[PDB]
RNA sequence: GUAAAAAA
């Protein structure tokens, strides 16, 4: 499932050139996402049971 | 499960198995209502959401999703908080909303009917199909389909029901005036017969079942809009079923109603056939609505707005997307519609216009098809066509360039057919044949896997051949990289409509996934057509610069990649403009490869210009050509091309005073740029008759009818023009003549003398021609020269070389001709040639340790040299104490091999420093040619013959010096021994490399077969056992049949069966491939 | 400083004749240089000769020239009144020339000392052994294993490395190649004894980065031995640009079975190119030349995708990237495996 | 926004901003962003509270039925905020809600170059041709 | 560097 969105969100950078910060720190994130995939799943659960804000 | 066309297809499929549909006997009327949900994700409650989410998940869940969508929308100065409707550029807003709309349609439905539809849970419906046919009858809502926010609802009534339903509505709306028709909604792109004027009771029934449905939508939620909705009505009156579905206008007619005997059978119609009696029963007429011409026209406004400033390539690239996904969305319904096709013709040349004012401002008259529909492969742009382009038989005219002469061909001229630019709508299958397609392949997968588990065998590519590009989903989706990941992934679809929420850049194959669906259209087929119908690529290459860069095949023809700026530069902080050219910088190199074709007059009419320091005529202002034109013909290139074909010539006829009994040759210098005026012309080499010549009468150089005239004549002259020429001037035998005769007929122009010949040049196609007079020798004498000076000329180099660096083109290893049969003939020249060997210098040696560990210990090696011409073989031997300390081994053998060879040219005197250098290695041409950029008179090559070195290595006394050797050194030896007073330098190099090769093949049996006999003994100074003359041919045979056999027994070839030639190549090193 | 010859910059060779020292007073001092527009065949020749191979190319010298045009207006009309301005080339001051040098003096040192494969006589011992253990070592190249960790089902791969550092096995040497050809045909017999066939890869996709060039021996059971053509063909068909320069696959199997020999591959791809190959034979097989290399995957993420979807694998050990060690168990037993059939041993 | 905007009031909370914060949170659930300026207090100041004050009403349950002995043992369940307290490797999500943390005795380089750039730049006030014209007076006053 | 006598 997390390899699924993953996947989703690098090809929504595919075609780009020029990187804002933004988007140079999400394709990061992404990668960060492969290396540690538990690590991620752990965060993504915590933030899906705690976080109301955003 | 469905791409939207098979959403289309089974809806029209369901319509038409429904009970008794067509049937209208007893009054009865079928409704067809689409319309849009107005306002929901506006108006979705975020605590009601949160309540119906929590129905369905996890509290945590559905807190999270809420929470999500309430948050702080900002844009530059402005902010809100969204507390109101639900935000469609959420990750899961897809999910969220096909759930509320869910809700929404057991609204709309009511419970048991949606209950009906839907099937039992445990068994439930097939889509369109019911559990058993009064389930079906039972209420008056026969099919209903949800597209996101779009509804569809198909209704029958029979006549008490229709009329109990317009008698509530007239109760409550009354309006007798006749507006409902004057307001009501019809098809205007289906022919006025497929329609016709309105009816009371059938307009009445639209509105009516209008009004129901809108009373069952509570305006707080959602409501249907008059405005949104169409409605169309089957009756007795009206035998058509109107409606529109994701892009296609969609009329259903049935066959007892059509009043035709017989069809005209189209490839663009729907055949829908009952599911129970199994034969043709409807017709379905498809369009593509003018809403979907209008967002393909605003797709390609889109591209030409954000595209003034891209590459051609670019903005070929995104046409090509758009029109593949176009055709291959639309299909039978693109080729239907007329305005679709009048749209993409319009696009087409808008697309074609970009790419020409980009080019140059002016409008011409006539660019080829060549130049925008060649392949990528071949520098065109690759665009693909959905229009009619004719291409004429003045492009598709090519001619080449022989040791004969000129050849023309005029392809197409086989047939008088137009040769068109092909259609993708011709290349790519019908949807209904795609259906049947899919199920048919499928079935044979799934049965071809079970023979292959019978026979408990492989599956073959044989096997999984022919069922290759067919299904939906693809035989190649089961080869694709994922799968367990795509078992996984759902809702793609949904995703992908909601996808326009997140990102900026539209999709046009938003409808398909490649990952799920896989790739739906192929286009070999397409571009191999495209070439045939531009006339094969002798006629492409024609047309391109291809001549003038000098290389031999357009396969092996690699194009560099050339975008990287924006990473590369911007850190320089460029200006808008500055970085909009640098995107445009491929665009030189398209412009240069298609130059030949673009500076024509009949392109470009107008008044042509002359550019500086050239003879080039510029037709129109083309900047970036012209800039690469100054960058190519800089330092004055085309007049010192002009002096040094006139210097070789000169230095030609001075080495052959002896041979055509010429008394002295005179190098005239008064016109340093005559060579590049071109209203008329001097001569350029002056001959005079040491004895009075009769000379022919005016020709062409390869003209075989020579008529020497009676007229005696002293004194002549040769004339060099150069030219560049276009594509359609670039026949330089007539422009030779025509030239010539101008010259000499016209008095401006002063020749010193009245006999003489014009030797004429292309310079952008390699061609040359001479016209004139004739004195014997000319003929044979110029075409040697001209052959060597046009494949050896170094001005000539550096003009190839330059068009090859500003083309970024490589090639492969059918690279610059290497060591071949052709140029091993051609070293025994009088020029001085010499070969230069080093994988014999850096040898390591495999040592065993007490550890039994390996170790790569190095020894001496020797740079091998030598010359062919005297049989010399220099030799430099390079030792351990170099090789010491250092790393990057080989890469440092080859810098140092290059480095002393590069000494030892400089120890060597003007006299004897070689003219040709030929590298056994092919690595070593970058190192050595850095090296001998200070003798860049020397010219530098490699070899595809791999000669035994390693065996004059295995030379014992050679051997044994360099494993004596404890410094360097660099020695000198004789490998002709005495065959150069005896035999030929040929008959000795042959000799050399057969007791070479039999030493490399073996040692033991070629060292007996060279002393057969013990008093033959080898003196001195001579490497070789000395033989006789008929000793020396048997001991030739002898290693001959050797080798022979020793091929034979090694590729398992007969011997018997290799020419004289094929032999010779085994000799000689070459691989040849095998004869059975 | 420190040598620095022409193999280290290529524009350190010899007099630069295609340059002239300018007149003003900053050409003086600065150090500009210019045009040199009367030159000759010796001139233009090691011209040429010296800016082959150049980064970028004529196309980033343009890109020079307009970066340094503050009046540039991106337009046909200043293009043409301006074209003999911008047709001017631009020539580094030996200064910066020189920074160039030692800037890749710099870089190259780090990647040769970094790199696992590379095997020189300098340093001591145990650093002179590569970080890769050793098993079989021929006269220039040499062989050790896959890292961990490997596709599930593949396991026991191996890998042919050449002692120089290349980029491409276009750019190695035919002798490199003749015992690489030699290790090939024992990898495919020790494979065929152990019942499985083998594949083997080349990963030329980033030659930007400078890897050593290693040819991956990858053993496959026999019927996805079989059908292997058609996953690889699918992959290169799919993961590149569309709309690509040039034929997405080139089947130097085909041509090989038509004429070319062993040399389809060497002879069909030009070395300065970005691509991928997998051979099935031992004279073809098939390959692509990477022109996207965003859409391309990362490293050898593109083989071991593909690797798993025949051998259905967890994507977890897909993307992976292995990670070379010095001593290894599986290693050692690869050796004590593959001594029988070690061509290198029959040698010594 | 979080922070150090002047409207925000960082002073504990009382017994009518309480009750009113319970209330909308049962009115309007997990609506932060609207239920914080009905409230007066950012929306990450209310969520905060507001689970603060469920995490003490379940300790007052607990306390009350006297599940737990003494209170010197180390047998209590860690608090939800313990539970939220970080994991080694764990990012704060809200440091922009958090408040400020003293400077220390010795700044690292990145703050005093901040901090001599953020004096550099609320120094100036002109742009380029201002001041070419300043230099180019200068230059002819030396200059006659 | 193209458009006024231990801080390109
Ligand atoms: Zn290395």
């Amino acid at each position: 499932i997390l390899i699924l969105a993953l996947e989703r969100l690098r090809e929504a950078y595919s075609t780009k050139g020029r990187l804002n910060q933004s988007q140079r720190e999400e394709l990061a994130l992404i990668e960060q996402a492969y290396d540690s995939p538990g690590t991620t799943l752990e965060r993504i659960k915590r933030f899906l049971l705690t976080q109301r804000a955003f | 499960s469905e791409v939207p066309p098979l959403l289309v297809y089974k809806w029209c499929q369901g319509i038409n198995n429904l009970d008794k549909v067509w049937d209208t006997s007893n009054g009865e009327c079928n409704v067809i209502i689409e319309t849009q949900l107005s306002k929901v994700y506006e108006k979705i409650e975020l605590t009601l959401l949160n309540s119906l989410l929590r129905l369905i998940m996890d509290h945590n869940l559905a807190d999270y999703i809420t929470a999500k969508n309430n948050v702080t929308l900002t844009y530059k100065d402005m902010s809100h908080v969204n507390s109101y409707g639900m935000i469609r550029g959420l990750q899961f807003s897809a999910f969220v909303f096909q759930y509320y709309g869910l809700i929404l349609d057991l609204l709309i439905l009511g419970p048991q009917r949606a209950a009906e539809i839907a099937g039992p849970p445990q068994s439930p419906n097939d889509f369109l199909q019911f559990q058993d046919r009064d389930t079906e009858t039972r209420h008056p809502i026969r099919l209903y389909t949800r597209y996101i926010d779009k509804i569809w609802v198909f209704l029958r009534f029979t006549a008490e029901e229709s009329r109990d339903l317009i008698q509530r509505f007239l109760t409550e709306q009354p309006d007798p005036n006749f507006e409902n028709v004057i307001g009501f909604k019809s098809k205007k792109c289906w022919p006025r017969d497929s329609r016709m004027r309105l009816m009371r009771h059938d307009v009445n029934l639209g509105r009516a079942v209008f009004w129901d449905l809108k009373n069952r939508l509570p305006r707080s939620v959602t409501t249907i809009e008059w405005d949104d909705t169409f409605v169309s009505v089957y009756s007795k009156d009206n035998p058509n079923l109107l409606f529109s579905m994701c892009g296609f206008e969609v009329r259903i007619l049935p066959k007892c109603r059509n009043q035709n005997d017989e069809f005209p059978v189209k490839d663009s119609v729907w055949s829908l056939v009952d599911n129970s009696t199994k034969e043709r029963t409807a017709h379905a007429f498809l369009q593509v609505t003018e809403e979907d011409i209008q967002k393909f026209n605003n797709r390609i406004r889109q591209i030409l707005m954000s595209s003034g400033s891209t590459t051609f390539t670019k903005i070929a690239n995104k046409w090509n997307t758009a029109l593949i996904a176009l055709f291959t969305y639309y299909r039978e319904a693109a080729v239907s519609t007329v305005n679709l096709l009048d749209t993409i013709v319009k696009c087409e040349t808008k697309i074609q216009t970009r790419v020409k004012i980009g080019l140059n401002s002016k409008m011409p008259s006539r660019f080829p098809p060549a130049v925008f529909y060649t392949p990528k492969e071949l520098g065109g742009l690759g665009m693909l066509s959905g229009s009619h382009i004719l291409i004429p038989a003045s492009d598709k005219r090519w001619c080449k360039q022989t040791d004969v002469g000129i050849t023309h061909f005029r392809a197409g001229m086989s047939h008088d057919e137009e040769t068109l630019i092909p259609n993708i709508a011709r290349y790519i299958i019908p949807w209904e044949a795609e259906f049947i397609d899919s199920q048919r392949v499928w079935t044979e997968y799934s049965q071809k896997r079970l023979e292959a588990q019978q026979q408990n065998r492989r599956l073959t590519l044989e096997d999984l051949e022919d069922s290759w590009d067919r299904g939906l989903p693809r035989i190649n989706t089961l080869f694709q990289k994922d799968r367990s990941t795509l078992s996984f992934d759902k809702g793609f679809r949904a995703r992908a409509e909601f996808k326009i929420y997140q990102l900026m850049k539209s999709n046009p194959f938003w409808w398909t996934n490649p990952r799920h669906d896989g790739k739906l259209w192929n286009l070999n087929a397409y571009r191999t057509d495209v070439i045939q119908a531009l006339g094969g690529v002798e006629t492409i290459l024609e047309h391109t610069l291809f001549k003038a860069t000098g290389f031999p095949s357009w396969e092996g023809l690699f194009w560099e990649k050339s975008s990287g700026f924006e990473a590369s530069m911007q850190f320089k902080k460029l200006t808008n403009a500055q970085r909009s050219g640098l995107n445009q910088i491929p665009n030189r190199r398209f412009t240069l490869w298609w130059s030949p074709t673009i500076n024509r007059a009949n392109v470009y009419v107008g008044f042509q210009v002359q550019l500086d320091l050239t003879g080039i005529f510029l037709h129109g202002k083309i900047p970036t050509l012209k800039i690469s034109l100054i960058q190519i013909f800089r330092a004055h290139l085309w007049q010192k091309i002009h002096e040094s074909v006139v210097m070789d010539l000169c230095q030609v006829f001075d080495q052959e005073l002896e041979a055509l009994s010429i008394e002295s040759v005179q190098k005239e210098t008064i016109h340093p740029r005559k060579s590049y005026k071109m209203n008329s012309s001097c001569a350029d080499i002056q001959l005079f008759a040491s004895h009075k010549w009769n000379v022919t009468r005016p020709s062409l150089l390869f003209d075989t009818k020579d008529v020497i005239e009676a007229t005696t004549t002293n004194k002549f002259w040769i004339d060099v023009q150069l030219r560049y020429g276009d594509y359609d001037s670039h026949d330089i035998e007539r422009y030779v003549r025509a030239k010539y005769l101008d010259y000499t007929t016209d008095s401006m122009s002063l020749y010193p003398s009245p006999t003489g010949l014009m030797i004429g040049i292309d310079l952008a196609y390699n061609l040359y021609s001479a016209y004139g007079q004739y004195f014997p020798g000319l003929k044979t004498l110029i075409q040697q020269a001209m052959a060597k000076i046009m494949k050896a000329n170094p001005a000539l180099y550096v003009l190839r070389e330059r068009i090859r660096k500003g083309l970024q083109l490589y090639a492969s290893e059918s690279n610059q001709e290497f060591l071949n049969s052709q140029n091993y003939s051609e070293l025994f020249s009088n020029q001085t040639q010499l070969f230069i060997d080093d994988t014999n210098v850096y040898r390591v040696t495999i040592h065993k340790t007490f550890e039994g560990n390996l170790t790569t210990k190095p020894i001496n090696g020797a740079i091998f040299i030598f010359n062919p011409r005297t049989g010399q073989l220099f030799l430099k031997i390079i030792h351990t104490s170099v090789w010491a300390g250092q790393k990057r081994l080989g890469q440092l053998a080859k810098w140092k091999t290059a480095e002393e060879v590069a000494a030892l040219i400089r120890s060597l005197p003007v006299e004897e420093q070689p003219k040709q250098l030929i590298v056994t290695r092919k690595g070593l041409l970058d190192p050595l040619e850095v090296n001998l950029v200070d003798f860049p008179n020397i010219s530098i090559r490699a070899s595809e013959l791999q000669l035994p070195f390693q065996a004059a290595m295995k030379v014992e006394k050679l051997g044994d010096m360099i494993l004596r050797a404890t410094e360097p050194q660099m020695v000198l030896f004789n490998l002709y021994d005495d065959w150069l007073k005896t035999i030929s330098s040929y008959t000795a190099f042959s000799r050399l490399i057969l007791i070479l090769r039999a030493l490399h093949v073996n040692q033991d049996k070629t060292k007996l077969i060279l002393r057969p006999d013990k008093t033959v003994i080898t003196q001195d100074h001579h490497i070789w056992p000395s033989l006789t003359d008929e000793d020396w041919i048997k001991v030739e045979m002898q290693l001959r049949d050797l080798i022979l056999n020793d091929y034979g027994k090694k590729n398992n070839v007969n011997v018997a069966s290799l020419t004289t030639s094929e032999v010779r190549d085994i000799i000689l090193g070459m691989e040849i491939s095998a004869p059975s | 400083a420190i040598v620095l010859d022409a193999s280290y910059n290529r524009m350190l060779a010899g007099p630069r004749h295609e340059v002239k020292a300018v007149t003003t007073k900053r050409g003086r001092e600065r150090g500009q240089v210019e045009a040199n527009e009367d030159m000759t065949i010796e001139d233009m020749i090691s011209e040429e000769r010296r800016t082959r191979g150049q980064p970028g190319g004529e196309g980033l010298r343009l890109a020079e020239r307009i970066a340094k045009d503050a009046r540039f207006e991106n337009d046909l009309e200043y293009l043409e009144e301006n074209a003999e301005w911008l047709a001017k080339r631009v020539h580094k001051t030996d200064l910066s020339l020189k920074n160039i040098a030692v800037n890749e003096y710099q870089k190259l040192n780090r990647i040769l000392e970094t790199c696992p494969l590379c095997y020189h006589e300098d340093r001591n011992p145990p650093q002179n052994l590569p970080i890769a253990p050793v098993i079989s070592l021929g006269t220039r190249t040499y062989l050790t294993l896959a890292p961990e960790p490997e596709i599930n089902g593949a396991e026991g791969g191996a890998v042919i490395v050449p002692l120089t550092h290349h980029t491409n096995l276009l750019e190695c040497d035919d002798d490199e190649w003749e015992e690489i050809r030699n290790f090939m045909k024992s990898l495919t017999r020790l494979y065929h004894d152990q019942g499985r066939d083998v594949i083997f890869y080349e990963n030329a996709a980033a030659p930007k980065r400078r890897q050593h060039a290693a040819l991956v021996a990858v053993p496959i059971p026999y019927e996805l031995g079989d059908t292997a053509p058609a996953f690889f063909r699918e992959a290169m068909l799919s993961s590149d640009e569309e709309w690509a320069q040039h034929r997405k696959v080139i089947d130097t199997g085909k041509k090989a079975k038509e004429a070319l020999g062993r040399m389809a591959f060497r002879r069909s791809i030009a070395k300065e190119m970005p691509y991928f190959h997998v051979w099935f034979n031992l004279d073809g097989g098939l390959g692509h030349i990477v022109e996207d290399e965003n859409k391309w995957p990362k490293g050898d993420l593109f083989a071991r995708e593909v690797i798993g979807g025949m051998l259905d694998a967890e994507p977890d050990v897909i993307k992976k990237q292995g990670r070379w060690t010095r001593s290894d168990e599986r290693v050692e037993g690869f050796k004590k495996r593959w001594r029988k059939f070690d061509w290198t041993r029959v040698l010594t | 926004n979080e922070w150090l905007d002047p409207s925000i009031k960082k002073i504990e909370w009382s017994r009518e901003e309480d009750e009113k914060l319970l209330h909308l949170a049962k009115l309007m659930p997990t609506q932060w962003r609207t239920i914080a300026p009905i409230v007066g207090r950012t929306a990450n100041q209310c969520l905060e509270r507001y689970q603060k004050l469920l995490d003490e009403a379940e300790q007052r349950e607990a306390s009350e039925l006297g599940l737990t002995g003494p209170d010197g043992g180390e047998t209590r369940a860690p608090t939800a905020e313990d539970v939220r307290k970080l994991r080694p490797g764990e990012i704060d999500p809200d440091p922009e809600t958090k408040p400020a943390r003293p400077d220390t005795i010795d700044l690292d380089e990145d703050e005093k170059e901040m901090l001599s750039e953020a004096r550099a730049r609320l120094a100036n006030t002109q742009g380029k041709k201002a001041k070419r014209k300043a230099r180019e007076r200068q230059q002819e006053e030396s200059r006659r």
